[PDB]
């Protein structure tokens, strides 16, 4: 994913309700042919108040929106087949096994895969060697008190890898099987 | 050993030393109310489900929708996303 | 694409699996073997009437023969 | 060597002593309540030639 | 019965002469071979009792419990060896010697003759049990929780001794035989509800009574693995054991007298099988469903119908060889994690697989699937309460539901789920750990093909 | 080899088969391959099984215990009599628990048996079963889990004054 | 007559033989799963002879091989009662078994642990056989909490999912709830008829009172997912598709109404009985089709489906039809289990795609699954000379011409018509239209497997209807003259159902988006049920639990009343006693006042 | 507050000094050994040995005994007429009924 | 029509007003709260993505948990009359109820059997 932020500004709010909408009305509208014709419609809806300057009023306007959008909430909405809520979502999730596992393998496990640890070898060393680096480098680049967001820094120099980079590198594959 | 939930907050002072060991801003930590149940100076947060809260943040604890050190509710086990669901529905 | 696959070691599991099954097999194996060959060959008893002047010993009122053996020496 | 076996496996051989000790104690105390041999009202009969007791 | 009690007593100073290489080898070996021994015992008569002695006698009832003790003492040790593996020899003998001089008090506790001497031997068994909550613990509340445990017990046990030694003043003689002989019905007089109280609380107390059972949670807790292992497999069974013996001079004014101890356990079965489904530490949730168990055993030994003895005695076997392996499975996990809180570790299945499967079984046995002994001796409660009256069945029913989920609940929480990314030390499975998950699993399965054996006397 | 008056199992009726159709009957063909391939080899080696049984021909008798006194001709205190009596009681009753079961089997079989038929053709064995059910609960209910003899004395004693007041009335 | 035990025990036993070389080497390799369905096709052959023998003559038998423990008066003996029901429920049984298997190895090949999947498969078989072949109401028992069991994994076969949990979870729970009622049965026949097995009890049951029948009513409704019990089929849907398809489709949902028709004799004698399975059979039909009506999901649609036709089999047992209601349940098996399966290959090819809406013109695109879907959606609507008609024709017509509640009749009515929707919904939103799924179309069929399956069951659901009900003995009298609108009325309403949905699904083809109608949320949120009824109830319970019990009593009120004040009251005295004053003067003052009141009290 | 060790590190994995551990204690020959005490005596003695001891074990809790008497008994009963079960478990005659 | 929350049916933040709110301590008090959220993911990703650590990171908010909902409950306790009424009825309120109905039917029960009426034609087994 990505790092959070404090707010929602009403312009992000207002594209949030614009793809639900539309996601809802394709929801309801089980025809291409028909949920085009109403997307556009709807699109010109939000278009008409596009203009619309005035933040109060536009906030207004938001809150309608939404109290509408709930009105006509398809009680089942589609949701896609791996995402959450869906009928695929977190199916492979029992599959998927830490990689720290792999170090407690028997000698026999893993002489049955040699070239693969040992170029988990050289993983396992890249991390130890960069490591002292990524967090003095979060110190000179975090505020005084302490970060205020979630937002990481990137490796500044050549030779140091992004801070708190192991377990994004190294997470389990979708589908590990 | 400070580090403990304590009894109810009476002074104000306690009240924010109390929202600081639960790393909760002092405005919003709120005690339960003391009518002797024993529940102390715990935070009373909000009656929510895991459900509820947002999939697509990255929780520390993924299957609890959970972050490392974040103020846990007293009734979570009622309501982790296996159990009692208090998330809005349409009607 | 022969992709590795991350999985827990599971050598100790089958060798825990392997050495239960040798060990219950080790004596299992022949004592599955014996009741067998005595059940075949010894076989049981006949509900006979006691004798004239006869009194039967404890191990002699059971029919099949392990118990009776079980029963002569054991009790 | 032997000995350093024994010398160093000589507990093993407690707990056995322990049960052929425990069988003759019980042995002992059985000896001891043989006052209804055969006076029971249910297994009273003549002891069969050449036979000491019964053993009951 | 000497035959057991002696290899026993040479267990002790065999082990304190062992060399420190050899100790727990040499105390598995023999308490197998004793265990072995113990079985001959099983050969019951079909009406009377294996009289040994003046001193010591076995029946239908006693043989399964010993059996179970000597059978269970080796799996003890053999847990034990994993957390007293930094502890010096003599303390390390020490404490295979306060599990050796458990397992002889339970013998004599179980083949006494004499109610006296029971009651002296059932209230020893607390010493050993209490050194060994308090000084092995690994948490600060093990004082407090041997103190429970301990005052608990001899409050309901001294008013115990002074109604027995009351008895034998009145009738002249405690021993079983004869007090089931010359029995005498008693009257509604105080004095005889007041005995009848006395007589009964003890035990009551011993296996834990929805009101008294405070101490079996924090005892379970705060105790090492194997003290917890006895603690819910055999010390507990003392209560049951006791009340079916001492039931026999306390007709029929148990009639009269049970309908509150009938009510407490049979709405305390549901309360503490609800508070089961709410808790957050896995070895209270342990207690408690042991707690749910017993006092299931409890209505079935008030009721007093032959198909409810005989039901009580199946389910305390079964109960005490489920409990002990759901202890030994939690104390696994808690060894890995060093935590009790039951949502620490998620999503062990995959990590795991053949402890999970353990689990699996485990918590099977323990919401009674068919045809387990524990299905065994808890239909055949539900039949007798039924007898007594129908509406008991909506309690039971009840009952096996909660059981069910909370036990569902425990495995889906520690074996399902998505894995906790920081705990990185979970090993592989140890093969002692599996040997001691087979060795309580395989003997129940047995069991369950000729159930006559642990059904009791009044088969 | 078991008593037929015990277990009676009235004589089997089986239909002559006559077939009608030109079609044969798969289950003629199928039950020939059966006992060819299945009945033969099985019968040979029971055959070869008994053969050895025969050679190893030993005897197991039966116990009998003599009748002892009862309980109502027994002291306040002679705790030998009480014993005797007891055990000859507890054998007493198990051998009743037996009779009640033997009689049930033969209410199962003739349910089974009779078919659609059943609740007319298992009339005799119905009243047996509820005799015997009648005598074994006077017998033997609401003793308890204590159960002895002198319970069951008691219990007899309290019906025969029941009895003596009904005459009586 | 012999080989009619040798077989039927066979069968069983071979069943096993897989599970016991789980222990082997097979179970390591990759054969084990096609060992598995040989071992079930071999199987089913060998019930196949049983069952001609007993075509030929009828021969039933009960087979009391091992006796497992004498309470008392009461023997405990594995008891097979080998009866019609039985003999020819197994081979139904292990055909739909193997067509599933065939499906499950090409369905679930990439799946980490087939070898595993097909052992529990396997395991639930086992579990089902023996509740099939149950003379002991205690070997019933065994094989309903096996099945429970047997369920409770392979719903949550994706333990990483959550959801897959908590269906698994709810499954147990409501089938506890069933095994509520089931106990009390056990219980009060072995109380009152001092039996277990089927024979006594229905030898000295000849009235059979309420209790007994309610608990077994109960139990029933608990397995066959009726009304108040109904959401965990639903719910089930979580687990694989071969799951769905085998045990909450054909074996494990019929549990129920299998066992209300083992006590048929029994139920027979009562007669509240029979009005409240008709009643709630009934309910279950209207509300689980109306459900269906509106289910974006199609194995959705295909369980709500399930749900309707066992509570059709409810209200059969309402007519006092139990052979009728057993015909159903292998009919029901033969077509159910093909629709499941065609939606499973539908959502393999569109690559885990579940909902109907984004599922279009798969009519040509899967040509065989479309063959097999719309024979077997047909079937399921009592499409004349099929399965369907040889069972659900002639419940309608015993419905109508029978003494029934009036309004349970509608409701059976009502639901046919709805029957015919939902199939409509199936087949318009799913085969017939435009394509909607996702570009990349790997859309294919080609399998020899799943081709051979369905061929399987195409085969039964054609023609098994018509061979079954020409074999069978006749066991109930025929309605031979009615009112001809009567005779019709199945098919009316068929009719009616068909172009009506058709009709609807037209109009949604029509440029006119309007908003949801508050009877279109009732439905399409299930009534509400599993809204406010898994809520209200959980969230009472876990609270109650927590504070009540858990703290309000146990660790508060009770700690207060006996440890807490004693030792307080201890402390206290022990404070009082040990003033730690010292002073000779107020001890020997002490001492004085206790002589003097020692000389008056004791004089 | 108090000069004391800290606290001992997470307990040393056995299979860090011997992949091949078996659990039981460090020494690599003394864990085979017990092992191999525990496998054999636990299951190829008592679970098995013993199980095949008491399924053999004789019968004397007189189930076959009762079972032949009893069918004796309903030899004797339905040959002299005699009602298969009595409604008196003692003889009336020696009752002395007050 | 509108949409009225409830405790099982919470307000969702689309209809909730407070979302809607821009007043600038309102977004001072979200940026507290990001801080705080920070600083403790960034605490526990450092231990977390540490070679050298080798172990459960222990979580303070678990450890107070688990204390507040067992250890901390009797101490904070106070014998109110809500709690006292409370446990008075809920500890022996269902104990003299289930008596009640069970004596009830008990003497039911005993009653028939005293005047014959009870049925117990089969009930050898009790």
């Amino acid at each position: 994913f990505s790092a959070p932020a404090a707010y929602l500004t009403h312009q992000q709010k207002v594209l949030r309700l614009y793809k639900r909408a539309l996601r809802h009305l394709e929801s309801w509208c089980v025809h291409r042919d028909k949920y085009r014709y109403f997307a556009c419609l709807m699109r010109a809806r939000f278009d008409e108040h596009k203009n619309e300057k005035d933040m109060v009023k536009a906030t207004q306007l938001l809150r309608q929106a939404e109290e509408e959008f709930w009105y006509g909430q398809h009680p089942q909405p589609y949701i896609f087949p791996e995402s959450p809520g869906g009928t695929s979502y977190e199916r492979y999730e029992c599959y998927k096994v830490p990689e720290w596992c792999l170090d407690d393998w028997h000698p026999s496990e893993k002489a049955m895969y040699p070239d693969y640890f040992a170029k988990r070898e050289q993983w396992k060393r890249l991390r130890r060697e960069s490591w002292e680096r990524e967090v003095k480098q979060l110190q000179e680049e975090t505020p005084p008190g302490g970060p205020r967001t979630e937002a990481l820094p990137p490796a500044r120099k050549e030779g140091d890898l992004p801070p708190l980079w192991w377990h994004i590198v190294t997470r389990p594959r979708e589908r590990p099987m | 050993k400070d580090m403990f939930p304590g009894p109810y907050p009476k002074t104000p002072e306690e009240r924010a030393a109390a929202a600081k060991k639960y790393n909760m801003r002092v405005e919003d930590y709120e005690p339960y109310p003391d009518d002797g149940m024993g529940y102390g100076d715990y935070p009373k947060l909000p009656d929510r489900s895991q459900q509820e809260r947002d999939p697509w943040y990255d929780w520390d604890h993924p299957d609890l929708r959970l972050n490392w050190g974040e103020p846990i509710h007293w009734d979570l086990d009622m309501y982790i996303r296996n159990r009692v669901d208090t998330s809005p529905t349409p009607v | 694409k022969r992709l590795f696959i991350i999985k827990p070691s599971g050598f100790y599991d089958r060798r825990f699996l392997k050495l239960m099954r040798f060990y219950i097999l080790l004596t299992g194996i022949p004592v599955a073997i014996g009741i067998t060959l005595v059940n075949v060959f010894i076989g049981e008893a006949e509900l006979a009437d006691i004798p004239e002047g006869y009194v039967p010993e404890h191990w002699e009122y059971f029919k099949h023969p392990i118990s009776r053996w079980i029963a002569r020496t054991f009790y | 060597n032997v000995l350093q076996i024994v010398r160093d496996h000589w507990v093993h051989i407690l707990v056995p002593v322990g049960f052929v000790f425990g069988c003759y104690l019980d042995r002992r105390s059985d000896e001891k309540l043989t006052a209804f041999r055969n006076k029971s009202l249910l297994f009273k009969r003549e002891l069969r030639p050449n036979e000491e007791v019964t053993w009951k | 019965m000497l035959k057991i009690i002696i290899p026993t007593t040479m267990l002790l100073p065999m082990t304190w002469m062992s060399k420190h290489n050899m100790i727990w080898i040499n105390a598995t070996v023999h308490s197998l071979l004793i265990s072995l021994i113990s079985l001959s015992l099983l050969n019951q008569l079909g009406e009377n009792s294996l009289n040994f002695s003046l001193t010591f006698f076995s029946d239908s009832l006693s043989a399964p419990l010993l059996v179970l003790t000597t059978w269970l003492l080796p799996l003890m040790l053999m847990a034990s060896q994993s957390h007293l593996s930094k502890e010096t020899t003599t303390r390390k003998k020490l404490y295979i010697t306060m599990l050796i001089l458990l397992q002889l008090f339970l013998i004599m506790t179980f083949t006494a003759t004499e109610l006296i001497l029971f009651y002296i031997l059932f209230e020893a068994t607390l010493v050993p049990t209490l050194i060994i909550i308090t000084r092995w613990g690994n948490q600060t509340e093990r004082l407090n929780a041997g103190l429970y445990f301990l005052f608990y017990t001899l409050a309901g046990s001294l008013p115990l001794l002074v109604a027995l030694v009351y008895i034998q003043n009145t009738t002249g003689s405690l021993n079983f035989l004869i007090i089931h002989y010359w029995s005498h019905p008693l009257s509604n007089s105080w004095s005889n509800i007041f005995m009848w109280l006395a007589c009964i609380m003890a035990f009551m107390v011993k296996m834990p009574l929805y009101g008294l059972h405070l101490w079996l949670p924090k005892a379970h807790v705060e105790a090492p693995i194997a003290g917890s292992m006895v603690l819910a497999a055999v010390l507990l069974k003392l209560g049951g054991y006791g009340m079916m013996r001492i039931t026999t001079i306390l007709n029929p004014l148990t009639n009269y007298m049970a309908y509150p101890f009938l009510m407490l356990s049979m709405w305390g079965m549901i309360m503490t099988s609800s508070i089961c489904l709410r808790q957050t530490d896995l070895k209270s949730l342990i207690a408690y469903s042991s707690v749910s168990h017993m006092a299931l055993v409890i209505v079935a030994i008030m009721i007093q119908t032959p198909w409810s003895f005989m039901g009580a005695t199946a389910l305390m076997i079964a109960h005490g060889l489920t409990s002990s392996m759901l202890f030994c499975l939690a104390n696994t996990n808690y060894e890995r994690v060093h935590s009790r809180t039951m949502i620490l570790a998620r999503g062990l299945q995959t990590l795991l697989p053949l402890m999970a499967t353990w689990w699996l079984m485990a918590s099977l046995t323990n919401l009674a699937l068919p045809p387990s002994i524990n299905l065994i001796g808890e239909l055949f409660i539900i039949t007798a309460s039924f007898s007594w009256s129908n509406i008991t069945i909506i309690l039971m029913g009840m009952n096996m539901m909660i059981t069910a989920l909370y036990s569902l609940y425990m495995l889906i929480t520690t074996q399902r789920g998505k894995y906790t990314h920081h705990i990185n030390n979970i090993k592989a499975s140890f093969t002692r750990e599996n040997a001691l998950m087979a060795l309580h699993i395989l003997p129940l399965l047995l069991l369950t093909l000729n159930p006559k054996m642990i059904l009791g006397p009044l088969y | 080899s078991w008593d037929k008056d015990v277990y009676p199992e009235p004589p089997r009726r089986t239909p002559a088969p006559a077939p009608q159709t030109s079609l044969p009957n798969p289950v003629t063909y199928l039950t020939k391959i059966f006992d060819l391939l299945v009945d033969r080899p099985v019968t040979l080696a029971r055959e070869f099984i008994e053969q050895q049984h025969a050679k190893n021909r030993y005897y197991y008798y039966h116990r009998e215990f003599r009748r002892v006194p009862d309980i109502t001709e027994c002291e306040e205190k002679d705790i030998l009599c009480m014993f005797e009596a007891e055990m000859q009681w507890r054998r007493d009753y198990k051998v009743d628990q037996e009779i009640v079961n033997i009689i049930q089997e033969r209410l199962k079989a003739c349910q089974q048996r009779e078919g659609e038929s059943y609740r007319q053709n298992c009339a005799k064995e119905l009243e047996q079963f509820t005799q015997v059910s009648k005598a074994f609960q006077d017998r033997y209910s609401d003793l308890g889990a204590h159960y002895s003899a002198r319970k069951c004395l008691a219990k007899q004693k309290q019906r025969m004054l029941a009895e003596r007041k009904a005459a009586k009335e | 007559m012999n080989p009619f035990a040798s077989l039927t025990l066979t069968t069983l036993i071979i069943l096993t033989i897989p599970i016991m070389m789980s222990n082997s080497n097979i179970y390591k390799t990759n054969l084990y799963p096609n060992y598995v369905k040989t071992t079930v096709s071999y199987a089913f052959t060998l019930s196949l002879v049983p069952l001609l023998m007993f075509m030929h003559t009828g021969q039933e038998m009960i087979i009391s091989n091992w006796h497992w423990m004498t309470l008392q008066t009461v023997e405990l003996s594995l008891s097979f009662k080998m009866d019609y029901f039985s003999v020819m429920f197994i081979p139904v049984a292990l055909f739909v078994t193997w067509s599933i298997m065939e499906f499950s190895m090409w369905y679930m090949h990439s799946d980490p642990f087939i070898n595993r999947f097909f052992k529990y498969l396997v395991l639930f078989l086992i579990t089902m056989m023996i509740l099939v072949t149950a003379n002991n109401l205690f070997q019933l028992f065994i094989g309903w909490e096996g099945v429970g069991i047997m369920s409770f994994l392979l719903i949550g076969w994706w333990h990483g999912r959550t959801d897959a949990n908590t269906a698994a979870l709810q499954a147990i729970l409501y089938n506890r709830i069933g095994d509520i009622g089931f106990v009390l049965s056990m219980a009060w026949f072995l109380t009152h008829s001092n039996a277990w097995d089927l024979q006594q009890i229905f030898m000295l049951n000849n009235e059979c009172p309420n209790m007994p029948l309610i608990g077994l009513l109960l139990a029933a409704a608990g397995k066959s997912a009726q009304f108040g019990l109904h959401p965990w089929l639903p719910s089930a849907m979580e687990g694989p598709t071969p799951v769905s398809a085998l045990l909450h489709s054909s074996t494990m949902v019929v549990a129920g109404v299998f066992l209300l028709i083992r006590f048929y004799p029994l139920m027979e004698t009562n007669k509240l009985v029979q009005t409240m399975t008709l009643c709630l059979g009934a309910i279950t039909t209207l509300f689980t089709a109306l459900c269906a009506i509106t289910q974006n999901d199609i194995k959705k649609i295909v369980a709500f489906s399930t749900s309707s036709q066992l509570g059709l089999m409810m209200v059969t047992i309402g007519i006092n039809q139990p052979h009728l209601a057993f015909l159903h349940i292998c009919m029901h098996a033969f077509f159910k289990a093909m629709l499941f399966m065609c939606s499973g290959s539908i959502i393999h090819s569109l690559n885990d795609e579940q909902d109907i809406r984004k599922m279009g013109g798969l009519y040509k695109a899967m040509p065989f699954t479309t063959t097999a879907l719309i024979i077997g959606s047909l079937a399921l609507t009592g499409m004349p000379y099929l399965t369907g008609f040889y069972s659900k024709d002639l419940i309608i017509e015993a419905v109508n011409m029978s003494y029934t509640n009036a309004w349970a009749l509608l409701m059976t009515l009502i639901a046919t018509s709805l029957t015919a929707a939902y199939s409509t919904r199936i087949i318009f939103f799913a085969f017939l239209g435009k394509p909607r799924f996702p570009p990349l179309v790997l859309i294919n069929e080609n399998n020899p497997l799943l081709i051979n399956s369905i061929k399987r069951l195409l085969i039964g659901s054609i023609f098994a209807g018509f061979i079954i009900s020409n074999n069978i003995p006749p066991m109930t009298v025929p309605n031979t003259t009615m009112p001809l609108y009567m005779k019709m009325t199945a098919l009316i309403v068929t009719i009616m159902g068909f172009m009506l949905a058709l009709e609807l699904n037209n109009t949604t083809y029509y440029l006119k988006f309007k908003y949801p109608s508050q009877t279109y949320k009732f439905s399409n949120m299930l009534g509400y049920y599993p809204s406010i009824m898994h809520r209200l109830p959980t969230y009472h319970n876990l609270s109650m639990s927590q504070k009540s019990a858990s703290s309000l009593l146990d660790l508060i009120w009770l700690e207060t009343i006996l440890p807490k004040t004693t030792s307080f009251i201890q402390m206290k005295m022990s404070i009082m006693v040990s003033n730690q004053k010292g002073l000779i003067k107020l001890y020997f003052l002490s001492f004085l006042i206790t002589i003097m009141i020692s000389m008056t009290l004791f004089n | 507050i108090r000069l004391q060790e800290d606290p001992d590190p997470e307990d040393e994995n056995l299979y860090e000094k011997n992949p091949d551990s078996h659990g039981y204690d460090k020494d690599p020959i003394v864990d085979l050994w017990n092992m191999r005490v525990v496998f054999f005596f636990g299951f190829s003695i008592v679970l098995v040995l013993g199980s095949t001891f008491v399924a053999y074990l004789p019968d004397y809790r007189m189930q076959e005994w009762a079972r032949r008497e009893a069918e004796r008994l309903v030899k004797y009963r339905e040959a002299n007429g005699l009602p298969l079960m009595e409604s008196n478990c003692f003889d009336p005659n020696k009752i002395q009924l007050p | 029509p509108k949409y009225k929350p409830s405790r099982l049916a919470t307000l969702p933040a689309t209809l909730d007003p407070a979302e809607y709110d821009i007043s600038p301590e309102t977004r001072k008090a979200q940026a507290e709260r990001l801080a705080i959220r920070s600083r403790l993911k960034r605490e526990y990703l450092l231990q977390y993505n540490d070679p050298n650590r080798l172990g459960v990171i222990e979580d303070p908010a678990l450890i107070r948990w688990t204390y507040a909902r067992s250890a901390n409950i009797y101490p904070n306790f106070r014998p109110t009359p809500k709690t006292s009424l409370l446990g008075a009825l809920f500890g022996i309120g269902p104990l003299f109820f289930w008596y009640y109905v069970f004596k009830t039917d008990r003497d039911k029960k005993e009653k028939l059997i005293q005047e014959g009426k009870l049925d117990q034609t089969f009930n050898i087994s009790y």
